[PDB]
């Protein structure tokens, strides 16, 4: 099985460090913002080897063609926002309506996540109001931080669940 | 040393004399007057998500595509100094309230501030940088101005005979540009800063 995996979310809230954090158990810091790259690894998940498929998008040059062909090859979403930054908080509604309008399904395979669990101290957004986000949104939220790998194999991995249970039907 | 028009006529004719040669499609001509129109709005999703696109609806992406690719087609033949007047707001949030004196004067301990904050230092912007060839008047109100020197070669579109909407001899900067704010002084009044930056271009590059 291969799960392919996009991360979305403003700039600055983390995906490359997430990214990064997961597939090679290290925090890389101020990786250039405008690069994306895709990954690929072996993991076990449940007991069975798959492999993860991961699309760290820039996300600054992707225009309508580009980003509406990854969202329709994209079979599950890390939607990424800084806890630090409201504004990245309030940009998640429009990378799922984005995402929804491209694969025509509410139940594609969706974990928003609140990056930098570690600045609790410059906290924006509240837990609150991104539970309330998630449960409106019919998805799980998960607090991360990629530098110290709060629940970061854990977004990954309950992501992959999802893909792998939508995949079950068919 | 770059270009600094001192007369209006003058200004006018160097940006006619450019806008001539940019062979602007219909599409791209379309998303430059809707840019002097909406332009609040799409700079400020752009700077909401720093400079992230691929959540934007159709409409703001086809024109944010098109924008960005209309600069292949617009740019200065010479070093030229362009300018912008800003509120205070652009200096940080931290700034909005507490730049002024109550009398109108820049507050020297905020001025100071912002010196420290942004003084020596590469900034991101995330718009376009709407800029005028010369300090216009819809620009040379407000606290801060800004005198951006361009290089030769630089995208940078002169679209005042674009649009009834664009600004007293704009010109437009393309979104996700790079400057250097080489200095920072008090207005003689000491009711402006003045910031001199050079601009170091663009991260946004369509082939
Ligand atoms: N403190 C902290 N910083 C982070 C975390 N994740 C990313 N960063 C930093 O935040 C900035 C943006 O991270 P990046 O991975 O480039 O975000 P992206 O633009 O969405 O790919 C960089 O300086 C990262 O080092 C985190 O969990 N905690
Ligand atoms: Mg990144």
């Amino acid at each position: 099985a291969l799960h392919k995996v996009i991360m979305v979310g403003s700039g600055g809230v983390g995906k490359s460090a997430l990214t990064l954090q997961f597939m090679y158990d290290e925090f890389v810091e101020d990786y250039e913002p405008t690069k994306a790259d895709s990954y690929r690894k072996k993991v076990v998940l449940d007991g069975e080897e798959v492999q993860i498929d991961i699309l760290d998008t820039a996300g600054q040059e992707d225009y309508a063609a580009i980003r509406d062909n990854y969202f329709r090859s994209g079979e599950g979403f890390l939607c990424v926002f800084s806890i630090t930054e409201m504004e990245s908080f309030a940009a998640t509604a429009d990378f799922r309506e984005q995402i929804l309008r491209v694969k025509e399904d509410e139940n594609v395979p969706f974990l928003l996540v609140g990056n930098k669990s570690d600045l609790e101290d410059k906290r924006q957004v509240s837990v609150e109001e991104a539970k309330n986000r998630a449960e409106q949104w019919n998805v799980n939220y998960v607090e991360t931080s990629a530098k110290t790998r709060a629940n970061v194999d854990k977004v990954f991995f309950d992501l992959m669940r999802e893909i792998r249970a939508r995949k079950m039907e068919d | 040393t770059y270009q600094e028009f001192t007369n209006i006529d003058q200004a006018k004719a160097w940006g006619n004399a450019q806008y001539k040669k940019y062979g602007l499609s219909k599409s791209e001509k379309e998303a430059i007057v809707s840019y002097t129109k909406s332009a609040s709005e799409i700079n400020g999703k752009l700077r909401q998500n720093k400079g992230v696109i691929n959540g934007f609806p159709s409409n703001l992406i086809k024109q944010v595509e098109l924008l960005d690719k209309s600069f292949n087609k617009m740019k200065t033949p010479e070093n030229i100094m362009l300018f912008r007047g800003d509120d205070p707001a652009y200096l940080g949030t931290e700034f909005q309230n507490t730049l002024l004196n109550s009398n109108g004067t820049i507050n020297k301990t905020a001025f100071e501030k912002a010196k420290a904050k942004f003084l020596n230092k590469d900034r991101l912007e995330y718009g376009y940088i709407s800029t005028s060839l010369m300090n216009v008047s819809q620009f040379a109100g407000r606290p801060i101005i800004t005198k951006f020197k361009v290089a030769k070669g630089s995208k940078a579109g002169y679209i005042d005979p674009i649009s009834a909407f664009a600004g007293q001899l704009e010109m437009l900067l393309p979104r996700h540009s790079t400057y250097h704010i080489d200095d920072m002084r008090l207005s003689s009044d000491g009711k402006q800063i003045i910031i001199t930056a050079t601009m170091m271009g663009t991260a946004i590059n369509p082939k």
